[PDB]
RNA sequence: AGGCGGCCCCCUGGACGAAGACUGACGCUCAGGUGCGAAAGCGUGGGGAGCAAACAGGAUUAGAUACCCUGGUAGUCCACGCCGUAAACGAUGUCGACUUGGAGGUUGUGCCCUUGAGGCGUGGCUUCCGGAGCUAACGCGUUAAGUCGACCGCCUGGGGA
């Protein structure tokens, strides 16, 4: 997955200085991290569907933040989606 | 930083390595920003019954304060070296040395 | 022959018959004898005098090469195992101690199914 | 048990035969004998307890 | 295993012992788990059965 | 949840024990919709100990396409999908509130000179006995089959099916 200090690097930058964890973008950030990290892992195997089934979470929940982002603040959730890189 | 516990035996006619080899992990965990928290000799050691062969051999034990690829590493140089039969990587939950 | 005074008397009691294998220490099998082989047929192939009277068949013929001492060989549940041993000590033989020769399998291969009778 | 190195006290563990002894019998704390099984088993090609008597 | 012979030891005391050393598994009852074909849902079950009758 | 047990590393994930900040209703339910999904089998590339369908042989029987005995194909083990069904049961929808008891276990955790494996609280789960209550009874019975709040699901004689 990530590694505590990997995941101390989302906080900080998609956050308000290191403190500010529970902004959607350091989940995000840290789930945009875990994608691409999983999908490396995903991209050997093939066969850690159930894992995957981790896999699909992130995907889901990523989808679920970046939802919630849209009704609170576009002038903010238009940074992220493209920050996260995802939608066309 | 993981913390783990590095056990391997050398075998009985390669005792005089230990030094040799030993020091070389010394560099090898030095290096990567972390350190040795427990290095002990126990000397050659009887073993019950043959691992395909012989009884008795030499124990070294180990601890260590470094990432997991000086850890990965390290469980490299083990593999090939046929001297070092086994050693297989227990716990962190913080480091300690102690007991006998 | 050739005097050895130390053989090795491999009992195997299996459910049907009990058969005791005269071996030297090499495990090179000198004698054998069976409780089934040794009148016992069906039903009384698998009774423990039928194994004491194996021992009595499988204890001669072993000491025609001058045994004197022979360790045992434990063999699974059933008639034999026990009679076998009764008559082997008929003829005034030594032995230190028994030990468990069970293969125990850690889990291995799939059971057995009762017998639907 | 915490290691597989102290075969001494492993040995009252197993049987005359090599067959690790039922830890219900010996008791000890239901984690305990798992550990017991991971210097035994594994720990094997490191010859700790005998298989038995054979060879 | 070694069953190995003392000296003046009659083959009769430990004709007890005997019995009594692989009695501890039986070699024959567990070859009795080797003889024919089971379903693990039989051993589950047997788990299950001989778990309610160990159930003083 | 199915389902999960020889040993070690990565990662996960969930879960509960003590205080301190954080925001403030940001909650529960869900048609549709979305993922997973015990066992067998099959498709496809391997593997291949046990074996054991089917199928061969020997026995009983009046007869025994079986039980009894020797074989035995598939398959059971590593890689991709499908199939998504079963006594997948505690025959016990989901979430929040109230309520005699009794007696254990295990798992945090303070307390107490542990003055000793103990004594005294604070949580979680769970094991057995049972007040009330209630039930057609059977019994359940503070994890309610006793007392309330929301959402969803479902049944209308037997066979046909």
């Amino acid at each position: 997955s990530l590694s505590t200090e990997a995941t101390a690097k989302i906080v900080s930058e998609f956050g308000r200085d290191a403190n500010d964890t529970g902004s959607t973008e350091v989940q995000v950030a840290l789930l945009t991290a875990q994608i691409n990290h999983l999908q490396g892992h995903f991209a050997e195997h093939k066969k850690d569907h159930h894992s995957r089934r981790g896999l699909l979470r992130m995907v889901s929940q990523r989808r679920k933040l970046l939802d919630y982002l849209k009704r609170k603040d576009v002038a903010r959730y238009t940074q992220l989606i493209e920050r996260l890189g995802l939608r066309r | 930083m993981r913390h783990y516990e590095i056990v391997f035996m050398v075998h009985p006619d390669q005792s005089e390595q230990v030094p040799g080899m030993i020091e070389r992990y010394t560099a090898a965990i030095t290096g990567a920003e972390g350190k040795i928290h427990r290095l002990e000799d126990w000397g050659r050691r009887q073993l019950a019954y043959p691992i395909n062969k012989l009884h008795k051999a030499h124990y070294v034990l180990m601890n260590v304060e470094a990432p997991q690829e000086v850890i990965d590493e390290l469980e490299t140089t083990f593999r090939f070296n046929d001297a070092v039969i086994r050693s297989m990587v227990m716990r962190t939950k913080h480091a300690v040395t102690e007991a006998s | 022959r050739k005097q050895v005074s130390d053989g090795v008397a491999h009992i195997h009691a299996s459910f049907n018959n009990t058969i005791v294998t005269i071996t030297d220490r090499q495990g090179n099998a000198l004698g054998w004898a069976t409780a089934g082989g040794s009148g016992f047929r069906g039903s009384r192939k698998s009774t423990p005098f039928a194994a004491q009277v194996a021992a009595e068949r499988c204890a001669d013929a072993v000491k025609e090469y001058g045994i004197k001492n022979l360790e045992v060989m434990v063999k699974g549940p059933g008639p034999g195992r026990e009679s076998t041993i009764r008559a082997l000590n008929a003829a005034g033989f030594r032995i230190t101690n028994i030990t468990d020769v069970t293969p125990i399998p850690h889990n291995g291969c799939r059971p057995p199914k009762k017998r639907r009778v | 048990e915490i290691d597989y190195k102290d075969i001494a006290t492993l040995k009252n563990y197993i049987t005359e035969s090599g067959k690790i002894v039922p830890s219900r019998i010996t008791g000890t704390r239901a984690k305990y004998q798992r550990q017991l099984a991971r210097a035994i088993k594994r720990a094997r090609y490191l010859s700790l307890l005998p298989y038995t008597d054979r060879h | 295993p070694v069953i190995k012979v003392r000296e003046n030891e009659p083959f009769d005391v430990a004709l007890r012992r005997f019995k009594r050393s692989c009695e501890k598994a039986g070699v024959l009852a567990e070859v009795r788990r080797r003889e024919f074909y089971e379903k693990p849902t039989t051993e589950r079950k047997r788990a299950k059965a001989s778990a309610v009758k160990r159930h003083a």
